[PDB]
């Protein structure tokens, strides 16, 4: 396993996409998120 | 050792992404499962890890501490395998948990993008991408140490 540089950490004046859902979730000890009703 | 975003590779296959900042490499635990990493001729050794946060840091303690402000758009700096780094701007949704709200981005990129940083308007890393839920649209928590 090895690493290779891929870019700067910069904000780019970028495509805009994606929803913004509000979800009820629980997180268990294995780090797994799950939906809650 | 240089600050920036990095591909996490294996022998080549891209298994994840991480952030180098202040000499510490940050990625998600499920990307490396805490294994040592090669950086040129040097070795990065795991320093702190937490399976429940799904985070790991190498050569030092976790350095990233910005957080989402709850209103502004953010940018996912996705590093997909075989593609150049690209910025995807979005407004986070919210994971509502028993222990408070977590920002979340409803963006679905290849699994080798796990560990890509999410940035605020000031260019600071507010979390890493790649641990989340399927609503099948994937929604990733903005995971911050």
């Amino acid at each position: 396993m090895y690493i290779e540089r891929a870019g700067d950490i910069t904000w780019e004046k970028a495509e805009v996409t994606g929803n913004s859902p509000r979800l009820d979730v629980a997180l268990d000890e294995s780090g797994d998120f799950s939906l809650v009703e | 050792t240089t600050d920036g975003v990095y591909r996490v590779m294996t022998r080549s296959t891209q298994v994840g992404v991480g952030v180098m900042q202040e000499g510490v490499f940050h990625t998600m635990w499920h990307v490396t499962k805490g294994a040592a990493l090669r950086s040129g001729e040097g070795r990065l050794d795991p320093y702190w890890g937490d399976v429940k946060q799904d985070l790991v840091s190498y050569c030092g303690p976790w350095k990233l501490d910005a957080a989402w402000d709850g209103l502004s758009e953010v940018q996912l700096l996705a590093v997909p395998p075989g593609e150049r780094a690209k910025n995807i701007q979005t407004l986070p949704g919210i994971f509502k948990t028993k222990d408070g709200d977590i920002g979340a981005v409803a963006l679905d990129y290849p699994a080798g993008t796990s560990g890509s940083p999410i940035l605020d308007k000031s260019g600071r890393v507010i979390g890493l991408y790649g641990n989340g839920v399927v609503i099948g649209s994937y929604v990733s928590a903005i995971t911050q140490g």
